[PDB]
C-alpha cells in the first residue's frame, strides 16, 4: 500500500517531467503529432488515472 | 509540515515556487535561439 | 561552431549560480549575524 | 450660436489658446490657483502650527521670524492624524491655522491639479497629432510628490508625517526619514540616485556631444547659436561625427548612432530610476526599510566587529534619540 | 565599421576557444579559491582571521597611533596574540 | 623619426583607441580600479578604523570598502617604500596605503581621460565640449577626495572608498557641517536634480514628437543614421510646451548647450561649498535665529529642530567614528529626548 | 540535504525543450 | 579575412578578464569560512 | 507566421493582437502560472509551517487566507488540521497542469485564429456585441464566485470571525446584512480618518451580506450585456480597439491594487491579526495598553498622570472629546479591536474598567502585538532601523502592502501608456507625425 503509493506518486512525477518536455516538442515539429498524437494521448490519459490513484491512495498512507 | 508520506518530496517542493520565474526567462532562451526576430 | 544562444543561456545560468552562491553565503558566512 | 455648450467645448478644447486650457485643465486651473494662493499667504503670514499634536507650535512663516531658507508651511496636527480637516470643520480660522489646516488645503489641491497637469500633457499631445507618452515621463516626478505628500502619511497614520512645505522643513523630513528607515541602505533609493546622478551625467553627455559636433554656419565673432533657424528641414549637428568621437572615447559598439535609441535611453533612464525612488518612499511608508546589517560580522569568540554599516547606525541613533524631543512617552517608536 | 580584431562573435563560438578556456577559466577559478582556502590571502594582506581581532581578554582596538613608528607599533599588536 | 613612428602607432585606429593620453590613463585607471577591487575583497580596516572592510572578513557589496589611513598618518602620501610602510607590502596594506594609492592613481587617471577626450576630439576634428563638461567631475573628485581632507587633520576624514563608507560621509556632513543648509550644496542639487530633468524631459519630447519614417510600430528602425531631415518635429515640440508650460525651446543649438551648462555648473558650485568645508568655513547657523532662540524659549522653526538632530548625530557617532580621540561619553551626558 | 539536484534538471529542461527543436529544426 | 590573435584588444580584455575570474574564485571560497 | 515585420522583438506579444486563437493560448497558459503559483506556494508554506507558532512569524500569506475562510483553525486562530491547507495547495497545483496543457496547445498546435475554426469563439475587437457578450459571460462567472463565498460562510462551515463573542473563532454566518441602505452605505463613506470607506467593514454579516449583493448585481449585468449592445454615448465616448480595452482593465486593476494595499494595512476583520500580524495602529495602541497596564500596577493613577508636554502620559482626549491613549499614539485613536474593545465605554476608554477590568489575556495580547509591530528591514530584521540582528521577522501585512502598492502603481503607468497608445492608434498617428500633413503647421501662430 505504502510503497505502492510511493510508486504511483513517484512515477507520476517522472511521467510529468517526461510529459512536460514532450508535449512541447510534440506540437513543435509537425514531423507527426499524428503518430505522437497517440503517445501524448496515452500520457495524458495515463496521468489522470495516476492522480486519481495517488488521490484515493493518499487516504490510506496519511 | 508535509503529510508524513510525502516527506520524501520535501526537497522537491522546496524549489517548485521559483518555477514561474523560469518561464519569463525561457522566453528569452527562445528568442535568442530564434535570433531575435 | 557553438550556437550563440547556447553560449549565453549557459554563461547565464552560470552567473545566476555564482551570484546565488553569494546570496546563500549571506546567511552562513562571516557576514552572517549568527 | 451653433450651440453655446457646443461652442464652449470647442473653446476649452481649442488648440489656438496661448495656454491650452484643456478638459483636465478645467479641474487643474482652479485647484492650482487655490493651492498656490493659499501657500503664498501661508508662507508669508500664517501663524505657528502644533504639528506634533503636543501643543508646541512651530512657526514657519516669514512674518513670524522665518527667512526663505528656514520658513515653511507646517503639516496638519498629529492630533488630527489622517482625518479630513476642511476649513468648515473648525470653530474658527484661528483654530484652523493652529492645527495646520492650510497644509491639507494645499497638498490636496496641489496633488489634484498636478495630476490633471499630467492628464493635460496627454490631451494637448492628442489635439496636436503627436504621440502620447510625454505625460508618462512626468508620472515619475508626480509619483514622488504623491509618495512624499500622501502615501507616506497614509502609511504612517498621519498627515503630520508628510514632508513639510519649505526648504529646512524638507531637510527635516530627510534626516528623520533616514533615522527611522535607513533609506540610504535601501535598493530603491540607490536606484533613485543612479537615475538622478546618471540623468545629470547623460544630460551633460548628450548636451556636449551634440553642441560640440555642430555644423559651422556662423562667424568667428558671432554667436554659434544663430547657426540655427526655427523650422529647419535638415539637422544642425553631425550625429555621425558625434558618434565618431564618442565611439573612440570608449569603443564603437558602446556608442549610439541612432538618434531615436539615444533619446529613448535619455528619457528611460531618469524616469525609470525616479520611479523606483518614488516606490521606495511609498514602500518604506509601510515600514519595509533598508538593509539592516547591524552586528553582522562578528569574530571567533562572539565579539561584534563593526563595519561602516555600524558607524551608520550610530549616526542614525543620534537622529532617532533627538527628533521630536517631547513627543514620546514610551520605549518603541511605532509612529 | 571595422578594425583588425577578430569579431568576438566568431571567437566566442570557435570550438578552439572553448577547447582552450574550458581549461583556462576553471584554472584561474580553482587558483583564487585555493588562495583563500589555504589561508595564504590572510598573510598577503595582514587581514585578521576570525580568531585574531582581539587577544582573549582585551576588548581594546589595535589602533595605530603614530606615523613613523607605525609599522613597529603594528608588529607589537600582533604580539599580544592579536 | 621614431617619434612620429611612435605617434603613428599610438594614434592608430584600433578597437580600444590608445593614443598618447593612454600612456597615462590606462596605467592609472587600471591600478585605481584594481586596488579598489583588491581591498574590497582582501584588505582590512582594523588597524586603521577598527572596522572589518572586506569580503574576506564577511562584508557584503554594501558594507565593504577601502578605508582611509589612520589619523596618525596625517596627510602622508603613504608610499609603499616610504617612512611608514618601509617597502613592506602587508604593513602598507594595514596602514591604509591602498587609499592614497587608489586616490592618487585615480586622480591621474581622470587627468589622462580628460586629455584623451581632448586628443581624440582633435583627431576626429570635433569641438572639445565633452572635455569642458568633464571638468565638473574632476572638480568634485579633487575638492572632495583631496582638497577637503587636506584642510582637515588628515586623510582619515576624506571619504573612504565604498558604498556604506560613503553614506557615513553624508551623515557626517549633515551632523557636523550642516551641509544641507549650504547655498552651494543647494545649487549643486538644483543642477543635478535639474539636469536629470532636462535629460528625461528632452528625451520624451523627442520620442513623442517624431515624424513617421517607417510603416512599423517599433519606430526605432525608421532612423536615418545618415542625417538629412530632422527626425522629430522641432516645430511641434515648440508649440506643445509653449501651451502646456508657457515657455518652450526653439533653437536646438541652445537647448543642447543649456544641457551641458545646467549639470556642469551645479557640480562646480557643490565643489566650492566643500572647498569651504575644508577650512570648516561652513554654513552652519543663522545668527539672528540663535539669538532669538536664546532669549525666547517658545520660538521654534524647522531650523532649530534640525540643529538638534545634528547634536545627536555628533554625540552618538563621534565615539566609534573618531577612534583616535579616545572619546568616553558617560550615558548621562548623551543628549536624548523623552522616552527614546 | 542537496535538492539542488532538482533545480538542476528542471533547469536544463527549459532550454532543452527548444534545443531538441533546434535539432528537429522546426516551429521556433 | 585573416585575423590575428594576440592583439591590443586581447591584452586589455585579459587584464580585466583574468583577475576577475581569479577573484570570483576567491570570493566563492569565502562563502564557507566560519567560527 | 509572425516576426519582425509585425512588431519589434521586445514588443513581441503585441503581434498577437489579431490572432484570437493564439491570444487564447497565452491567457490559458498564463492563468496556469497563477494556479501553479497559488498551489506550489501553499505546499511550500505548509512544508515550513510550524503549528505551535504564529503564522505571521513564518512568512505565510496564503495559509492565512485559507484560515480566514474557516479552515484548519479553531478557537483564537489555533491551528487544528493542516489537511485543508495541503488540499487547497495540491488541487491548484494539479489544475495548473490542466490549464498549462491548453495554453501550450492553443499557442503552438491548434488554430492560429478562431473566427473560422468556430464563429462562436472567434471574435472582433470592434464587434461591440461580441465584446459586450464575452464581458457578459465573465461578469457571470465572477458573480457565481462571489456567491461561492456566501455559501462557504452560510452553509459549508463559516469564516474566521475574530470578533467572535466567546473570543475569536470559526463562526457560521446565518444573517447576512442585505439592507441596501447599509451595504451600499459603505460606498458613500469618506476615505479619510475615522470614516474609512470600504476598508471600514468590521463584521462578517456585512462582508457576507455585501457579497450576496455583488453576486446578484454582478450576474444581472452579465445577462444584460449578453442581451445588448453599447448605447450611443457609450459608443461616442469610448475607443473600440484591442489596446483600448486592455487599458481600461489596466486602470481597473491599478485601483483595486491600491484598495487592497489599504485593506491589508488597516482592516482587522477580513485580515485577522491572528493569522497576519497586528495592524500598524493596533501595535502602537498595544504599547500604550502595555505601559498603562504596567505602571498602573506600580501604583500610578493613569487617569491623572501628566506627561512632559502637560497632555497626559497614558490617557488624553481626541479632538471631538473621546478618551483615548496618549503619546504619539494619539493618531491611532480610530483603532478598534477585539482585545481592546471591552475597555471602551460610551465615551471611549473607561477609567473604571481600565482600573480593574483589564484581563490577563489582554495584557499578554497587548504585549504580543506590541512586540510584533509591522516594522522591519528588506533582509528581514524585525524592528526599528537602529535595532540589532536576532529577531528575523517582517509582518505579512508589510510584505503584502508594499508588493501591492508597487504593482498597483506600475499598473497605473501601464494604464496611461496603453491608453495613450490607443488614442493615437485610433485617430491614427502612434507612429509619427505625417511629414507631409503636419497638423501643427495648419494652425495659427499664437506666438
Ligand atoms: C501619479 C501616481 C498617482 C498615485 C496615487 C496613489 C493613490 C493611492 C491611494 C489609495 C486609495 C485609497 C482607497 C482606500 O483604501 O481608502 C481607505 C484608506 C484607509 O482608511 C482607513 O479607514 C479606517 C480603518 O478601520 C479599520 O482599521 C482599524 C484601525 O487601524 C480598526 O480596527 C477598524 O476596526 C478597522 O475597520 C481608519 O479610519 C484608518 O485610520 C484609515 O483612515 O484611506 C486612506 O487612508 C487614504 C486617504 C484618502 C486619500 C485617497 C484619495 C483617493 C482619490
Ligand atoms: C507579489 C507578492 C508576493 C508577496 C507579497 C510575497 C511575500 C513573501 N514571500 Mg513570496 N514569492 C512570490 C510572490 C510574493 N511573495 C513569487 C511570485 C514567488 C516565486 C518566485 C515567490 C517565492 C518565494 C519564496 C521561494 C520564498 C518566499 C517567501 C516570502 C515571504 C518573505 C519575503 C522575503 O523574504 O522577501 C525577500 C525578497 C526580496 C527583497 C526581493 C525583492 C524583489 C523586487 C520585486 C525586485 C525589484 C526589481 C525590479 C523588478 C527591476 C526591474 C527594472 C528594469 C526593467 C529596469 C513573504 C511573506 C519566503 C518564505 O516563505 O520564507 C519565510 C521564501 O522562502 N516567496
Ligand atoms: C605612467 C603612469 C604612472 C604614473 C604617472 C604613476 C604615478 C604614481 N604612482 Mg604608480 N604604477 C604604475 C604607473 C604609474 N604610476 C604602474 C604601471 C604600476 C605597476 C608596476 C605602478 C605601481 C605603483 C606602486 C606600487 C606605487 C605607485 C605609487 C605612485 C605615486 C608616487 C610614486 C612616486 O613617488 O614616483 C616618483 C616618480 C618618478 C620615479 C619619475 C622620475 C622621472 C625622471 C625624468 C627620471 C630621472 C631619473 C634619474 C634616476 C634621477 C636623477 C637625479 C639624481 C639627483 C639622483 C604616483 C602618483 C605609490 C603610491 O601610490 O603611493 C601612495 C606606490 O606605492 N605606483
Ligand atoms: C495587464 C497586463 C498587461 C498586458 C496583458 C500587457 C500587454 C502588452 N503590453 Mg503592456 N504594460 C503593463 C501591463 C500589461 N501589458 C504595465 C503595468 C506596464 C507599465 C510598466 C506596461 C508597459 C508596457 C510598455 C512600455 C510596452 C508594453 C507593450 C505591450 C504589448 C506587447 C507585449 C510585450 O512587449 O512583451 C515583451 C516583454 C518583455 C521584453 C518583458 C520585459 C520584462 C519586465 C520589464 C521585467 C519585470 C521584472 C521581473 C518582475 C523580475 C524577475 C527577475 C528576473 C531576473 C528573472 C502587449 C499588448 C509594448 C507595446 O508595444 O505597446 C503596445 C511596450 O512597448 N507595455
Ligand atoms: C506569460 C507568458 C507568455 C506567453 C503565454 C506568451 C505567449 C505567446 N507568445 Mg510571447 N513573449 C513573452 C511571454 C509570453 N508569451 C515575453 C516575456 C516575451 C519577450 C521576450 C515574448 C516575446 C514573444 C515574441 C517575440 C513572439 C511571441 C509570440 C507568442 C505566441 C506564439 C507562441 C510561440 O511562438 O511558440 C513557439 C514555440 C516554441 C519554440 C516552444 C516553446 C516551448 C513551450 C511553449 C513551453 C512548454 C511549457 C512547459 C515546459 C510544458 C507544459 C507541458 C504539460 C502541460 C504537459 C504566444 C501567444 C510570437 C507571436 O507573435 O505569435 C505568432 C512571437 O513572435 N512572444
Ligand atoms: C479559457 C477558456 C478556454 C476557451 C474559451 C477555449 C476555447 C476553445 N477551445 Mg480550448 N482548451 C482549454 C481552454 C479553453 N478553450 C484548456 C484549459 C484546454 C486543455 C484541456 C483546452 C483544450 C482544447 C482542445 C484539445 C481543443 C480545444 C478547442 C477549442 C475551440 C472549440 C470549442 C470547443 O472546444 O468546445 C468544446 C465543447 C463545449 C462547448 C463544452 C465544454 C464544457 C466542459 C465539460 C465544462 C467546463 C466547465 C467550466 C470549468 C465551468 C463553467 C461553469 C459556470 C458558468 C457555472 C474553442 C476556440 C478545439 C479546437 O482547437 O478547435 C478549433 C480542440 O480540439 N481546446
Ligand atoms: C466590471 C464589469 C462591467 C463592465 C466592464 C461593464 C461595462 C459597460 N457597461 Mg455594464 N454593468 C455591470 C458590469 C460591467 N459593465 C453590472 C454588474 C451591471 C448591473 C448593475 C451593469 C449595468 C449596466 C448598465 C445599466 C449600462 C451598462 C453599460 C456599460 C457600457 C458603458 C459604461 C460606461 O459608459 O461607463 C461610464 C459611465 C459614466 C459616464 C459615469 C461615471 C460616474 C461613476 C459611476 C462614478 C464616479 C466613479 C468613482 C471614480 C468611483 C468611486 C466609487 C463610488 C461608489 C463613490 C460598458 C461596456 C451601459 C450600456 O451601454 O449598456 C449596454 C448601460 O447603460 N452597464
Ligand atoms: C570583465 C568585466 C568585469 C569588470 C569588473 C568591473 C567591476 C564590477 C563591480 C564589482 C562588483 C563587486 C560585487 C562583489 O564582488 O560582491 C561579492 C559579495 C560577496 O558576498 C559576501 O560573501 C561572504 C564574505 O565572506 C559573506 O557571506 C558576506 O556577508 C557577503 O554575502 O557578493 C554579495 O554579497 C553582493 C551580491 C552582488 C552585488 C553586486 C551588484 C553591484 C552593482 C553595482 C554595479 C556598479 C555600478
Ligand atoms: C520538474 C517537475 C515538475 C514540473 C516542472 C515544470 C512545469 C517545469 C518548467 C520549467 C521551465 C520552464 C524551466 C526553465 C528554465 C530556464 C532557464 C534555466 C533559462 C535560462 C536563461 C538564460 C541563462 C538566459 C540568458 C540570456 C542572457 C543573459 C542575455 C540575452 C540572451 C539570453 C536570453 C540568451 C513537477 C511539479 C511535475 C513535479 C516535480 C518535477
Ligand atoms: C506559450 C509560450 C510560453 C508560455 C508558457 C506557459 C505560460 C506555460 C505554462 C505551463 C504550466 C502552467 C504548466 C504546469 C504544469 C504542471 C505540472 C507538471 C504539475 C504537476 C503536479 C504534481 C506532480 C503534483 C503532485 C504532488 C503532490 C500532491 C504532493 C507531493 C509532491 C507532488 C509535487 C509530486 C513561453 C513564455 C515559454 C514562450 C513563448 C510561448
Ligand atoms: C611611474 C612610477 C611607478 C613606480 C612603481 C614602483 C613599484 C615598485 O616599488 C618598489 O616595490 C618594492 C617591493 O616590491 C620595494 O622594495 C621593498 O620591499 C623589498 C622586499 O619585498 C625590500 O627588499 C626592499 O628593500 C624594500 O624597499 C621598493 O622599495 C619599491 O620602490
Ligand atoms: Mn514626525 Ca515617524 Mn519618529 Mn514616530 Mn513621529
Ligand atoms: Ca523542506
Ligand atoms: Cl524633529
Ligand atoms: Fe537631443
Amino acid at each position: 500500500m505504502t510503497i505502492l503509493f510511493q510508486l504511483a506518486l513517484a512515477a507520476l512525477v517522472i511521467l510529468s517531467f517526461v510529459m512536460v518536455i514532450g508535449v512541447p516538442v510534440a506540437y513543435a515539429s509537425p514531423q507527426d503529432w499524428d503518430r505522437s498524437k497517440q503517445l501524448i494521448f496515452l500520457g495524458s490519459g495515463l496521468w489522470i488515472a495516476l492522480v486519481l490513484v495517488v488521490g484515493v491512495l493518499n487516504f490510506f498512507v496519511v | 509540515k508535509l503529510p508524513e508520506a510525502y516527506a520524501i518530496f520535501d526537497p522537491l517542493v522546496d524549489v517548485l515556487p521559483v518555477i514561474p520565474v523560469l518561464f519569463l526567462a525561457l522566453a528569452f532562451v527562445w528568442q535568442a535561439a530564434v535570433g531575435f526576430r | 561552431r557553438i550556437p550563440l544562444w547556447i553560449v549565453a543561456t549557459v554563461a547565464g545560468m552560470g552567473v545566476i549560480v555564482i551570484v546565488g552562491l553569494f546570496f546563500y553565503g549571506a546567511y552562513a558566512g562571516l557576514g552572517s549575524s549568527l | 450660436s451653433a450651440n453655446l455648450w457646443e461652442r464652449f467645448c470647442n473653446w476649452v478644447t481649442s488648440t489656438d489658446n496661448r495656454l491650452y486650457v484643456g478638459w483636465f485643465g478645467v479641474i487643474m486651473i482652479p485647484t492650482l490657483l487655490a493651492a498656490t494662493i493659499c501657500f503664498v499667504i501661508a508662507f508669508i503670514a500664517a501663524p505657528p502650527v502644533d504639528i506634533d499634536g503636543i501643543r508646541e507650535p512651530v512657526s514657519g512663516s516669514l512674518l513670524y521670524g522665518n527667512n526663505i531658507i528656514t520658513g515653511a508651511v507646517v503639516p496638519s496636527s498629529n492630533a488630527i492624524g489622517l482625518h479630513f480637516y476642511p476649513i468648515w470643520e473648525a470653530a474658527s480660522l484661528d483654530e484652523w491655522l493652529y492645527n495646520g489646516g492650510p497644509y491639507q488645503l494645499i497638498i490636496f489641491h496641489f496633488l489634484l491639479g498636478a495630476s490633471c497637469y499630467m492628464g493635460r500633457q496627454w490631451e494637448l499631445s492628442y489635439r496636436l497629432g503627436m504621440r502620447p507618452w510625454i505625460c508618462v515621463a512626468y508620472s515619475a516626478p508626480l509619483a514622488s510628490a504623491f509618495a512624499v505628500f500622501l502615501i507616506y502619511p497614509i502609511g504612517q497614520g498621519s498627515f503630520s508625517d508628510g514632508m513639510p512645505l519649505g526648504i529646512s522643513g524638507t531637510f527635516n523630513f530627510m534626516i528623520v526619514f533616514q533615522a527611522e528607515h535607513n533609506i540610504l541602505m535601501h535598493p530603491f533609493h540607490q536606484l533613485g540616485v543612479a537615475g538622478v546622478f546618471g540623468g545629470a551625467l547623460f544630460c551633460a553627455m548628450h548636451g556636449s556631444l551634440v553642441t560640440s559636433s555642430l555644423i559651422r554656419e556662423t562667424t568667428e565673432t558671432e554667436s554659434a547659436n544663430y547657426g540655427y533657424k526655427f523650422g529647419q528641414e535638415e539637422e544642425t549637428y553631425n550625429i555621425v561625427a558625434a558618434h565618431g568621437y564618442f565611439g573612440r572615447l570608449i569603443f564603437q559598439y558602446a556608442s549610439f548612432n541612432n538618434s531615436r535609441s539615444l533619446h529613448f535611453f535619455l528619457a528611460a533612464w531618469p524616469v525609470v530610476g525616479v520611479w523606483f525612488t518614488a516606490l521606495g518612499i511609498s514602500t518604506m511608508a509601510f515600514n519595509l526599510n533598508g538593509f539592516n546589517f547591524n552586528h553582522s560580522v562578528i569574530d571567533a569568540k562572539g565579539n561584534v566587529i563593526n563595519t561602516w554599516a555600524d558607524i551608520i547606525n550610530r549616526a542614525n541613533l543620534g537622529m532617532e534619540v533627538m527628533h521630536e524631543r517631547n513627543a514620546h512617552n514610551f520605549p518603541l517608536d511605532l509612529a | 565599421g571595422t578594425t583588425g580584431e577578430r569579431p568576438f562573435s566568431d571567437i566566442i563560438t570557435s570550438v578552439r576557444y572553448w577547447v582552450i578556456h574550458s581549461i583556462t577559466i576553471p584554472a584561474l577559478f580553482i587558483a583564487g579559491w585555493l588562495f583563500v582556502s589555504t589561508g595564504l590571502a590572510y598573510d598577503v594582506f595582514g587581514t585578521p582571521r576570525p580568531d585574531s581581532y582581539y587577544a582573549q581578554e582585551q576588548r581594546s582596538i589595535p589602533l595605530v597611533t603614530d606615523r613613523f613608528e607605525a609599522k613597529q607599533q603594528v608588529e607589537t599588536f600582533l604580539e599580544q596574540l592579536k | 623619426g621614431w617619434f612620429d613612428i611612435l605617434d603613428d602607432w599610438l594614434k592608430r585606429d584600433r578597437f580600444v583607441f590608445v593614443g598618447w593620453s593612454g600612456i597615462l590613463l590606462f596605467p592609472c585607471a587600471y591600478l585605481a580600479l584594481g586596488g579598489w577591487l583588491t581591498g574590497t575583497t582582501f584588505v582590512t580596516s582594523w588597524y586603521t578604523h577598527g572596522l572589518a572592510s572586506s569580503y574576506l572578513e564577511g562584508c557584503n557589496f554594501l558594507t565593504v570598502a577601502v578605508s582611509t589611513p589612520a589619523n596618525s598618518m596625517g596627510h602622508s602620501l603613504l608610499l609603499l617604500w616610504g617612512p611608514e610602510a618601509q617597502g613592506d607590502f602587508t604593513r602598507w596594506c594595514q596602514l591604509g596605503g591602498l587609499w592614497t594609492f587608489i586616490a592618487l592613481h585615480g586622480a591621474f587617471g581622470l587627468i589622462g581621460f580628460m586629455l584623451r577626450q581632448f586628443e581624440i576630439a582633435r583627431l576626429v576634428g570635433v569641438r572639445p565640449y565633452n572635455a569642458i563638461a568633464f571638468s565638473a567631475p574632476i572638480a568634485v573628485f579633487v575638492s572632495v577626495f583631496l582638497i577637503y581632507p587636506l584642510g582637515q587633520s588628515s586623510w582619515f576624514f576624506a571619504p573612504s572608498f565604498g558604498v556604506a563608507a560613503i553614506f557615513r560621509f553624508l551623515l557626517f556632513f549633515q551632523g557636523f557641517h550642516n551641509w544641507t543648509l549650504n547655498p552651494f550644496h543647494m545649487m549643486g542639487v538644483a543642477g543635478v536634480l535639474g539636469g536629470a530633468l532636462l535629460c528625461a524631459i528632452h528625451g520624451a519630447t523627442v520620442e513623442n514628437t517624431l515624424f513617421q519614417d517607417g510603416e512599423g510600430a517599433s519606430t526605432f528602425r525608421a532612423f536615418n543614421p545618415t542625417q538629412a531631415e530632422e527626425t522629430y518635429s522641432m516645430v511641434t515640440a515648440n508649440r506643445f510646451w509653449s501651451q502646456i508650460f508657457g515657455i518652450a525651446f526653439s533653437n536646438k543649438r541652445w537647448l543642447h548647450f543649456f544641457m551641458l551648462f545646467v549639470p556642469v555648473t551645479g557640480l562646480w558650485m557643490s565643489a566650492i561649498g566643500v572647498v569651504g568645508l575644508a577650512l570648516n568655513l561652513r554654513s552652519y547657523d543663522f545668527i539672528s535665529q540663535e539669538i532669538r532662540a536664546a532669549e525666547d524659549p517658545e520660538f521654534e522653526t524647522f531650523y532649530t529642530k534640525n540643529l538638534l538632530l545634528n547634536e545627536g548625530i555628533r554625540a552618538w557617532m563621534a565615539p566609534q567614528d573618531q577612534p583616535h580621540e579616545n572619546f568616553v561619553f558617560p550615558e548621562e551626558v548623551l543628549p536624548r529626548g523623552n522616552a527614546l | 540535504i542537496a535538492q539542488l539536484t532538482m533545480i538542476a534538471m528542471i533547469g536544463i529542461a527549459g532550454p532543452m525543450i527548444i534545443f531538441l527543436l533546434a535539432v528537429r529544426r522546426g516551429n521556433l | 579575412v585573416s585575423y590575428p590573435i594576440f592583439t591590443v584588444r586581447w591584452v586589455a580584455v585579459h587584464t580585466l578578464a583574468v583577475p576577475t575570474i581569479f577573484f570570483l574564485g576567491a570570493i566563492a571560497a569565502m562563502q564557507f569560512i566560519q567560527r | 507566421d509572425q516576426e519582425s515585420s509585425g512588431f519589434a522583438w521586445w514588443a513581441g506579444n503585441a503581434r498577437l493582437i489579431n490572432l484570437s486563437g493564439k491570444l487564447l493560448g497565452a491567457h490559458v497558459a498564463h492563468a496556469g502560472l497563477i494556479v501553479f503559483w497559488a498551489g506550489a506556494m501553499t505546499l511550500f508554506e505548509l512544508a515550513h509551517f510550524i503549528p505551535e507558532k504564529p503564522m505571521y512569524e513564518q512568512g505565510l500569506i496564503l495559509i492565512p487566507h485559507i484560515a480566514t475562510l474557516g479552515w484548519g483553525v479553531g478557537p483564537g486562530g489555533e491551528v487544528v488540521d493542516t489537511f485543508p491547507f495541503f488540499v487547497v495547495g495540491v488541487v491548484h497545483l494539479i489544475s495548473s497542469a490542466v490549464l498549462g496543457f491548453g495554453g501550450v496547445y492553443h499557442a503552438i498546435r491548434g488554430p492560429e485564429t478562431l473566427e473560422e475554426y468556430s464563429s462562436f469563439f472567434g471574435y472582433d475587437w470592434k464587434d461591440k456585441n461580441k465584446m459586450t457578450t464575452i464581458l457578459g459571460f465573465h461578469l457571470i462567472v465572477l458573480g457565481i464566485g462571489a456567491l461561492l463565498l456566501v455559501a462557504k460562510a452560510m452553509f459549508f462551515g463559516g469564516l474566521y470571525d475574530t470578533w467572535a463573542p466567546g473570543g475569536g473563532d470559526v463562526r457560521v454566518i446565518t444573517n447576512p446584512t442585505l439592507d441596501p441602505r447599509v451595504i451600499f452605505g459603505y460606498l458613500l463613506k469618506s476615505p479619510f480618518g475615522g470614516e474609512g470607506w470600504i476598508v471600514s467593514v468590521n463584521n462578517l454579516e456585512d462582508v457576507v451580506g455585501g457579497h450576496i449583493w455583488i453576486g446578484l448585481i454582478c450576474i444581472a449585468g452579465g445577462i444584460w450585456h449578453i442581451l445588448t449592445t453599447p448605447f450611443g454615448w457609450a459608443r461616442r465616448a469610448f475607443i473600440w480597439s484591442g489596446e483600448a480595452y486592455l487599458s481600461y482593465s489596466l486602470g481597473a486593476l491599478s485601483m483595486m491594487g491600491f484598495i487592497a494595499t489599504c485593506f491589508v494595512w488597516f482592516n482587522n476583520t477580513v485580515y485577522p491579526s491572528e493569522f497576519y500580524g497586528p495592524t500598524g495602529p493596533e501595535a502602537s495602541q498595544a504599547q500604550a495598553m502595555t505601559f498603562l497596564i504596567r505602571d498602573q500596577k506600580l501604583g500610578a493613577n493613569v487617569g491623572s498622570a501628566q506627561g512632559p508636554t502637560g497632555l497626559g502620559k497614558y490617557l488624553m482626549r481626541s479632538p471631538t472629546g473621546e478618551i483615548i491613549f496618549g503619546g504619539e499614539t494619539m493618531r491611532f485613536w480610530d483603532f478598534r479591536g477585539p482585545w481592546l474593545e471591552p475597555l471602551r465605554g460610551p465615551n471611549g476608554l473607561d477609567l473604571n474598567k481600565i482600573k480593574n477590568d483589564i484581563q490577563p489575556w489582554q495584557e499578554r495580547r497587548a504585549a504580543e502585538y506590541m512586540t510584533h509591530a509591522p516594522l522591519g528591514s528588506l533582509n528581514s530584521v524585525g524592528g526599528v532601523a537602529t535595532e540589532i540582528n536576532s529577531v528575523n521577522f517582517v509582518s505579512p501585512r508589510s510584505w503584502l502592502a508594499t508588493s501591492h502598492f508597487v504593482l498597483a502603481f506600475f499598473f497605473l503607468v501601464g494604464h496611461l501608456w496603453h491608453a495613450g497608445r490607443a488614442r493615437a492608434a485610433a485617430a491614427g498617428f502612434e507612429k509619427g507625425i505625417d511629414r507631409e500633413s503636419e497638423p501643427v503647421l495648419s494652425m495659427p501662430s499664437l506666438d
